[PDB]
C-alpha cells in the first residue's frame, strides 16, 4: 500500500504539449507496465494508454506515452477545450496501484 | 532425303527402300516428368528388340523366315501390294497379329535344334 | 454491446453489511475469460481498489488493506456478482464502480499469449453511497 | 502358293495412346521452372503426303495432362513460402478520403490490426491498405479477411514472377506429334494434310476466363469451333484472324513496405500510395473492334441461317470469378467489368472505350477450397500491351423459329483457353514392327 | 568321346532372392491403401501347375511380411500429412460425469467435457463442449487433460477418407516369379511337393488385429498349427480355421457429429449430444458354434503334444490395453474388447450366445511409434459390422508339470503376424535364364 | 504349355521351351517411386546377361554353340543322365560354384578367335 | 584380363586390339543419395544404348571387331598404315579425326541398306 | 590402292565431361546419413597406366562443386524431422555467474531466467538456463534477447545424430571413370606423368573449417603450394605439409544436461549447471613442432619469390568473428579460437606448449543460407578433441610495393577450399568406346 507520486495541478493552454510523470520506488523493477486513465468531469474513467505505450482505436492520435526506465511520461500535443480533465497513473507492485490524480486547467 | 517418317504415305515398294531413318532416332516436377519418359523410352525400344531378337533376326533390319503364309489370313493377290499405304494394310491383319508370333517362334526354336543336330555329327 | 449496470441503496446505516450487485448484458459466453473488479472513489480524491472475483472457476484475491472486511460472491448463471463490505464508517462515503479487466487473446501454433497488467476497458456509470442517519 | 512371312524393322505404324511429355525453353520463375532440356535451334518439320489422319478435339489428352501439370507447378511454387496464418485478426478497418474520386469512394480501405514483434511477448499496431473485395463485415467497424472461414494459405514469394514464358511440349523417343496445316481445319474431322513435328512451338499458359490473351491467331479468316452447334449448353470457341491491342494500366504509384510477421520471416504489406488515385481501366479502340465483331457474326451465318437476328448481351451472372475478365498483368490480377465489349445487335442484311476494372489480392481461381494466395504489391505503375484473340462465348438458346439468337460471354471453366492453343496436335505411338507376304525363303546352312 | 560346353539362354532355373512388390486393385472415392495412382489387376488368374518339383518353402524368413510392415506404415504416414492438426486440444479440460439415462456399467465411462479454444480469427474465443471417453482422459492433480498431451502432438486424420480394408494384390516385377504351394497339408517350414507358379498373388485384405484373425483366408480341409519350434515357449504359435464362424460387433448409441472450427480452414469434428438410452458396445458369438470350433482345434493340438493330456485355456496375462484386449476396426471406429468370456476352457480326454464387454478409444497409437497419434473422428449413427474370425494367436507357458494341464492364452504383442496367415503360400524367387551344358559342338570357323 | 511349364522335365525335354522363358522377362505417392525403381531394375538385369552373351560369338541365338573343351572334373558324368534322367534345377547346384571359372575361361577363348578372322580379311 | 579394366590406354593400337573385352564388360558394373543413384543407373543404360543400337543397325550387330564395305577418304588423314598399328596410339588419334566424325556414321546407314537390298533381290529366284 | 573403314568397340578414349557421383561407405545415427548409402567394395584396383598423359585443371572442375551442393542438402534432410525451436523468443531476464569465477570467464557465461509455456497451453513455468555472451544481445539485471530471433530463427539438432565426419567414398558411375595423379611437383594445372585409374576413392573427410584445415590428407615428402594466381592478392593459397602437428582442444567445464519440455512431444535440451571449477576452453599445440613446420614452409615459399624479401606473419585483418577466427567441430560443439599465437613470427634470411584462447557459440549458422540455422545441444561431461593439422590457408596483403616485405596473413572466407585440397588427384572424365581407323578390309558378301 503506497500511493504514486503525481502533481495535483498542471497548467494547460491550447497549442502546446504537457508532460505528466509518476514514479514511486523502483528498487526492484516490477512496475514495468504503467497504465493511464482519463476521467472527464465526474462521469466514467476511460483508458487512453494501456500496456506502456499502446492505445485503443477510437481515441485521438495525439495521445502518447513513454516508459523511460523507471520513469513514465504522458504527452498530449495540441491541447483543446474538451480534453481538460483528470488523468490517473496506474501501476502494479503487489496487487493494484492507483495514483492521486491530475488537473488540466 | 525425306526425314523422320517421310515415306509414311507412299507405296511400300518405295517406303521400305530407306527405312533405317526411323530406327536410329528411336532413342522439380519437370525432373520427374522427364525421368518417367526417359525410362519409358528405353524399354519401349527393348520390348520389340527382344521380340526381334528371340527370332533369328538379331540385328538385321530386313530378314526372312521359313514360316509359311496361311491362305485364310489374307486371301489377297501379291502384285498390287507393293504398288497402297502402310496404315491401310495394317488394319486388315490387326486382329490376329498375336497368333502370327506364336508359330513364328516355335518353328524358330525347332530351327535352332536342326543345325544343332547335323553340325554335331562331325 | 456490453453495459456494466449498477444497483444499490442511498442513505445507509454505518457499521453493517451493504450490498452492491453489478450486472453485465452482452456476454452469453463472455463471462468466464475476463476478470471482474470493484473500484471505489472518495469525492475529490483518487481511486481505490477492492478485490477480484473469478470469471468461471471462482477466485478471491483482495486488497491487503481491506482483508477480513469485504466478501464478493458470484453465480455464473445470470452474470451478476455481489459486493458485500462490513464495518462501514463515516469515512467510507464514496462512489462505487464495477469494471471489466481487459484481456488480449492471441494463440499461434507454437503456444499461447498472456497479458501483462490489470487494465480496465469497460466501466460503469456508478452509484454514490452516503453514510448518514 | 509360294508365300512366306517376313518381318520389317522401322515401319511407320500409328497407334494412339496416352503419353507423358517433355519440357523445353527458349534459352527464378518457379511458375515454369524450365529445368529441362533446351529446345533445338532448328525444329524438323516434315510434311507427310497421301495421308488422311483423323484428329479429335475436346477429348485430347494434351489439355488434360498439362492442366494437372500447372496445378502441380503451382503447388510446388508455394510450399517454399511464408504462411499467412497470423492475419485472422480483428481489423479496426475504415475508409480513406484523401485524393479520392467519386466512384472509388469505399473501394480502398485504410485498415489496421495488432501484430507481434521479435519477442513473442510484445505486440504493435501496424497498418496497411486493403481493397473492398478482400475484407468482409462482421456485424471504424470490425473486419476480417475472406479466407478466414475457409482454407488458410500463404503468399507468393516476391522474387519469383508469373509472366508467361513460352514453352515447348515435345514427344519422347518412339513417339511423335502430328501437326495439321489446314487453313480451314474443322476441329471434329480428319485433316487431309498432316505434317509431323518433333517439338512444338512456344506455348504461353495464360490463365484467362472471359477472353483469351497472347494466343495463336488464325491465318486469313476467323473460325468457330463447337462440340454441338445445335446444343446451347457448350462453350463456343472463336479464334481471331487479326490481333486487337489492349491497353490496361494501374495509374497509382503505390509503395510497398515489409513488416516482420515473426521470426525473421516477413509479410510484404501494401504501402501508402503517392498522389491521387484513379480507377484501373482497359482501353480498346472502336475502329478495330466493331469491324472484327462483324467478322465473327459473318461466320455465324455458315452454321445457322443467315436470315437471323443476332444479339450480344452481358454475362449470365454467378460469382465474380466467372462473370468478369481475369488475367495476369505484371503479377497483378485485375477484374474487368466487360459490358461495352458485348453490347451490340445486328440487323438481318481516337474512339477508345474504357472498361471498369477492379483489383483483388486474394484470388482462388482453381476452384479449390484447400489453398489460396496473397498477391504482393508491385512498385511503380503497371503497364501491359497484349492482343485479344479468343472469345469464349455461350449460346443462350431456348427460343425457336431462328429469332433473337443471342450469345452471352461465359467461360466458367478454365481449360478452354488451352484448347485453342494445342489445337493442331495429337499424340501417336509408332510400331516399328510389321509383317507382309513375301516370295522369299530363308536358306539353311 | 569328348564334350564341349554350349550356351543355353532361357532355361527354367530359379534362385532365392528378395525384391520389392507392386500394387493392384479392381473397381476403383479416396482410399488409404489403394490410391488412384495404382495399376489395375490382371483379368485372368495365370496359375500354372508344375510337376517333378519339390521346393523348400520357409516362412518366418521371407521378408514379404517385412515388406508388408514397410509400405503400410509408409501409406499410414502419407495420409496423415495433408490433414488438420489437433495440437491445441490438450488445453486443460474441465469435465464432469454424464448422467442422462445412464446404466451401471457406463457410470464414469463417458465424460462431458468443456474447454476454451480459438475461432476462425485468433483474437476471439468461445466456451465449447464435447464428449470424451475414460481411456484417453486422465486426472491432473475436476481438471482433466488428454493422455496424448505429455506425448507427441497429433492430428484428426481427415475423415473424408476411410480405413476400409480393400483387398490388394502384390504383383511380381518383370524377370521374376512367385511360387504358390498348393499342398493341402503343408505346415510352417519344410518341402512342398506340389508348387504352382503365378505372376501376381490373390486378394489380400490388409486388416490389423492383435488377438484374432479377421476376414482371413480359410483352410482347405483341416485346421493347421504353425510355430517356430513345437517345444518353444514363445514366438506366437498360431492356428487357422477351416470353417468360418461369424461375429457381430455393434455400437448401439445414437451418436452425432458436430463441426467445431480450429481456425482458418481447420475443421475439427467432435462428439455431439447422444440420443436415447446408452448401452455398452458388445460383440456376440454363437455359443454352440464357438464351442465345437474349439472342439476341433483341441483334437489337432493333441498330436503335436502327448496323447491323453488335458489342456486348459485362459485369458490374457498382462500388459497394456493394446495386447490384453481384442483390438480391431468396425466401420472406422476402434474397438478394445474384453475376451475372457470366450477363453475359459478346460478339456479332458475321452470326450445360446456369448457376449463380450468392449470399450472404445478415440485416440490410439496404431503402431509402436512414439511420434504420432490419430483422433478417430466420431462417426454418426448406429453401426453394425459383420465379420468372420478365422485364426488364433496363442502363447504357451513353461513349467514341467508332467506334460499335463497345458495353458493356452491369446497374446499377439507383435502385429505383423496377421499377414503371415495370408502370405504363407507364397515366396519370392529370382529367375536366372542362362545355363550351360556339355555337348558335341565344334563351332566352325567361317 | 505355359510359363515355366517344363521346369521339372529333363534338359532334352525342356530344350523345346526356351522361347516362353525369354518372353516374360520384360512384361508423387509411394507407388510412383517404388514401381519406378522396380521397372528400371528389370531392364538392367535383362541387359546384364545380354551384354554378357553379346561379348561372345552369338547375339540372340538361344542355342549357342561354343568350342571350349569341357573339363571332366567339373561333372564326371556322361550324356546318358544329363539329358534323360535329371532336371535343370538340380543341374545348377552341381555347378553353382564352378560358374566363375566357366565364365572366365570363355571370354579369352572367344578373344583368341577374332584374331584369326582379323588377318583373314586383311592379309588376303 | 591380365592388365585390368582400361589397362592399355596409351599403348599401341595394335597391342590394344586384343584387350577390348574388359572395357565392354565393365560398361555396366528418400535421401539425396537415392535420386542420383537411380539417375546414374538410368544414364548408364542410356549411355549403353547410345552406341549399341548405333552399331547394331550397321553391317554387324554384335561382333567385337568389325569392318564394312565403305571405302576410306584418303585425303582426311594422309598417313601410312605402318605406324597405325605399330606406333600411333588411340589417345592422340581421335583429336585429329573428330572434326568431321559426325558424317561417317551417316554414310554407313545407306551403304548397308543397299547391301541388304542386294541380298533381298538375291532371294528372288529362290 | 585405297583403304577401308573399321569400327572398334571398347577402346580407351577419354573426353572431359561432368557427372553426378554417388555415395560409398564402409557400413559402420549420423548427420552424414550413411543409413541408405551403398556399401563400398573393399578392393580398389590401382590400375597403373603407362605411356599416358593427362592435363588436370583445378578450380574449374565441378567435382568439388557437385559435392558442395550435397553438403547443404544432406544437413537439410536431417534437420526437417528435428524439433522446431522458434517459440523461446520471450524476453530473457539474465544474471551473471558465481561459484569461483575466474578473470577469463568474467561476464562470458550468463545465467538467464524466462517464462515458458508447458504441456498444458494455458499454464506457464519459469525455467533457468545458461547462455554464453555470444548468444544474447542487449535490449535497451537487464533484459536480454536471442541474437538470432530478429533474424530468421531456427531449430535445434536432434540428439540422435552425430556430427563426427565419416570418411566417405565416391565411386564413379557405370560407363564413367575418374583418374588420379602420382607426381611430386603439382600446380593447379600440369600434365601428370603417372596417371592411375580407380573407381572408388579413399577416405574423404567431410569436416568443415574456415581457418586451419584439420584431419586432412597428409602430403608425400614436402610442402607444395596451390594457388590460382600467385602474383594476385585476391586468390586463396592452399598449403599442405607432410608432418601432422597435433592440437588438443579441451572443454574443461564439466556440465550436465537439462530437458525443458516446450510442448507436446517437443523437448528443448537446455544447459544444466556447471559443476566444479570453471575454466576457458583452449587448444594446445607444441612449440617445437609448430616452429619447424613453419621452418619447413619458409623454404618452399622462397622458391616462388626472391631470396631477399622478408616475410611477416600477423593475425587476421578484421570483420565478423565467424570468418576471422578458427572454427571446427569436436563432439557436437562449435569452437571459436583466437589464433594470434600461431601466426606471429618473422623470418630473416638464414614446457614447450603454445596456448591460445577459445570461445564457444552454441548457436551456429550456415555460411551461405541465412534463411535458417541450427542450435547445437550441450554435451555433458568434458569434451576432449585431438586432431591432426595438415593444411593452412594464407592470403597475401594488398599492395606489396617494391617486391619486398611480402607479409603472409590468414584468411579464407570460403568453405570450398576444405575439400579442394582433398580431391587434388581426382577429375571426372567421360569414356567413349567407339573409333574409326583405315585398313584393308574386304567383307565377303553372301
Ligand atoms: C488490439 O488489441 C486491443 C487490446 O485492448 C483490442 O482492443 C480490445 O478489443 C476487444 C475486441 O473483442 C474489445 O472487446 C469488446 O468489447 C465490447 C464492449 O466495448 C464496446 O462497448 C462499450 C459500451 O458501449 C457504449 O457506447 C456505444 C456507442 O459506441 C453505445 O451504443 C452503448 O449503448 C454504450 O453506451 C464502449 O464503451 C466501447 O468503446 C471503448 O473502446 C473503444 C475502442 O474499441 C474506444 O474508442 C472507446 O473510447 C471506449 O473506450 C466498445 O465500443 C464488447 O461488446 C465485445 O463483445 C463482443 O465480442 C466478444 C468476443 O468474444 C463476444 O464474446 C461478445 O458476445 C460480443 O460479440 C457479439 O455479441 C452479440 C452476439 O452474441 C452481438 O449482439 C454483439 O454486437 C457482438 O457482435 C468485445 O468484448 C475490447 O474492449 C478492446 N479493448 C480496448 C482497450 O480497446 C483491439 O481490438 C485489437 N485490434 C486492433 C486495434 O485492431
Amino acid at each position: 500500500q503506497f500511493v504514486l507520486t503525481q502533481p495535483p495541478s498542471v497548467s494547460g493552454a491550447p497549442g502546446q504539449t504537457v508532460t505528466i510523470s509518476c514514479t514511486g520506488r523502483s528498487s526492484n523493477f516490477g512496475g514495468h507496465y504503467v497504465q493511464w486513465y482519463q476521467q472527464l468531469p465526474g462521469t466514467a474513467p476511460r483508458l487512453v494508454i494501456f500496456e506502456n505505450d499502446r492505445r485503443p482505436s477510437g481515441v485521438s492520435d495525439r495521445f502518447s506515452g513513454s516508459q523511460s526506465g523507471a520513469s513514465a511520461s504522458l504527452t498530449i500535443t495540441g491541447l483543446q477545450s474538451e480534453d481538460e480533465a483528470d488523468y490517473y497513473c496506474q501501476c502494479y507492485d503487489s496487487s493494484v496501484l492507483f495514483g492521486r490524480g491530475t488537473r488540466l486547467t | 532425303f525425306l526425314g523422320f517418317l517421310g515415306a509414311a504415305g507412299s507405296t511400300m515398294g518405295a517406303a521400305s527402300m530407306t527405312l533405317t531413318v526411323q530406327a536410329r532416332n528411336l532413342l522439380t516436377v519437370w525432373g520427374i516428368k522427364q525421368l518417367q519418359a526417359r525410362v519409358l523410352a528405353v524399354e519401349r525400344y527393348l520390348r520389340d528388340q527382344q521380340l526381334l531378337g528371340i527370332w533369328g533376326c538379331s540385328g538385321k533390319l530386313i530378314c526372312c523366315t521359313n514360316v509359311p503364309w496361311n491362305s485364310s489370313w489374307s486371301n489377297r493377290n501379291l502384285s498390287e501390294i507393293w504398288d497402297m499405304t502402310w496404315l491401310q494394310w495394317d488394319k486388315e491383319i490387326s486382329n490376329y497379329t498375336q497368333i502370327i508370333y506364336g508359330l513364328l517362334e516355335e518353328s524358330q526354336n525347332q530351327q535352332e535344334k536342326n543345325e544343332q543336330d547335323l553340325l554335331a555329327l562331325d | 454491446q456490453v453495459q456494466l449496470r449498477e444497483s444499490g441503496p442511498g442513505l445507509v446505516k454505518p457499521s453493517e453489511t451493504l450490498v452492491l450487485t453489478c450486472a453485465v448484458s452482452g456476454g452469453g459466453d463472455s463471462f468466464g475469460f475476463h476478470y471482474w473488479n470493484w473500484i471505489r472513489q472518495p469525492p475529490g480524491k483518487g481511486l481505490e481498489w477492492i478485490g477480484h472475483i473469478g470469471g468461471s472457476s471462482g477466485s478471491t484475491d483482495f486488497n491487503p488493506s481491506l482483508k477480513s472486511r469485504v466478501t464478493i460472491s458470484m453465480d455464473s448463471s445470470r452474470n451478476q456478482f455481489s459486493l458485500r463490505l462490513k464495518s462501514v464508517t463515516a469515512a467510507d462515503t464514496a462512489v462505487y464502480f464495477c469494471a471489466r479487466k481487459g484481456e488480449d487473446f492471441y494463440e499461434d501454433d507454437y503456444g499461447q499469449y498472456f497479458t501483462a497488467g490489470w487494465f480496465f476497458d469497460l466501466w460503469g456509470p456508478g452509484t454514490p453511497i452516503i453514510i448518514s442517519s | 502358293e509360294n508365300l512366306w512371312v517376313t518381318v520389317y524393322y522401322g515401319v511407320p505404324v500409328w497407334k494412339d495412346a496416352e503419353t507423358t511429355l517433355f519440357c523445353a525453353s527458349d534459352a527464378h520463375n518457379v511458375w515454369a521452372t524450365h529445368a529441362c532440356v533446351p529446345t533445338d535451334p532448328n525444329p524438323q518439320e516434315i510434311h507427310l503426303e497421301n495421308v488422311t489422319e483423323e484428329f479429335n478435339m475436346w477429348k485430347n489428352n494434351m489439355v488434360e495432362q498439362m492442366h494437372t501439370d500447372i496445378i502441380s507447378l503451382w503447388d510446388q511454387s508455394l510450399k517454399p513460402c511464408v504462411k499467412l496464418t497470423p492475419l485472422c485478426v480483428t481489423l479496426q478497418c475504415t475508409n480513406v478520403t484523401n485524393n479520392i474520386t467519386d466512384d472509388m469512394r469505399g473501394e480502398l480501405k485504410n485498415c489496421s490490426f495488432n501484430m507481434t514483434t521479435e519477442l513473442r511477448d510484445k505486440k504493435q499496431k501496424v497498418y496497411s491498405l486493403f481493397y473492398r473485395l478482400d475484407v468482409v463485415q462482421i456485424n471504424n467497424k470490425e473486419y476480417r479477411l475472406i479466407n478466414c472461414n475457409t482454407s488458410a494459405c500463404t503468399q507468393a514469394c516476391p522474387k519469383v514472377s508469373f509472366e508467361p514464358i513460352p514453352i515447348h511440349y515435345c514427344a519422347p523417343a518412339g513417339f511423335a506429334i502430328l501437326k495439321c496445316k489446314d487453313k480451314k481445319f474443322n476441329g471434329t474431322g480428319p485433316c487431309p494434310s498432316v505434317s509431323t513435328v518433333q517439338c512444338t512451338h512456344g506455348i504461353k499458359p495464360v490463365v484467362s476466363t472471359q477472353l483469351l490473351l497472347n494466343g495463336s491467331l488464325a491465318e486469313e479468316e476467323v473460325m468457330i469451333r463447337s462440340e454441338n452447334i445445335t446444343n446451347n449448353a457448350k462453350n463456343i470457341l472463336v479464334q481471331f484472324n487479326t490481333p486487337v491491342q489492349i491497353n490496361c494500366t494501374r495509374p497509382n504509384n503505390n509503395t510497398r513496405k515489409s513488416i516482420r510477421i515473426g521470426p525473421g520471416q516477413a509479410f510484404y504489406a501494401t504501402g501508402d500510395i503517392i498522389g491521387d488515385i484513379r480507377q484501373a481501366h482497359c482501353n480498346v479502340s472502336k475502329a478495330t473492334w466493331n469491324e472484327t465483331l462483324g467478322k465473327v457474326v459473318k461466320q455465324l451465318r455458315k452454321h445457322f441461317g443467315n436470315n437471323t437476328i443476332i444479339r450480344f448481351a452481358n454475362s449470365s451472372g454467378g460469382d465474380l470469378e466467372v462473370t468478369t475478365h481475369s488475367f495476369n498483368c505484371g503479377g497483378e490480377f485485375f477484374y474487368c467489368n466487360t459490358s461495352g465489349l458485348f453490347n451490340s445487335t445486328w440487323i438481318s442484311n481516337n474512339d477508345s472505350i474504357t472498361l471498369p476494372c477492379r483489383i483483388k489480392q486474394i484470388i482462388n481461381m482453381w476452384q479449390r477450397i484447400g489453398q489460396c494466395m496473397y498477391a504482393p504489391p508491385i512498385q511503380g505503375v503497371i503497364r501491359c500491351v497484349s492482343n485479344i484473340t479468343g472469345l469464349i462465348l455461350t449460346r443462350d438458346g431456348g427460343s425457336t423459329n431462328s429469332t433473337t439468337e443471342t450469345f452471352r460471354p461465359g467461360g466458367g471453366d478454365m481449360r478452354d483457353n488451352w484448347r485453342s492453343e494445342l489445337y493442331k496436335y495429337k499424340v501417336v505411338k509408332i510400331e516399328p514392327l510389321g509383317v507382309a507376304p513375301t516370295r522369299c525363303k530363308r536358306r539353311v546352312v
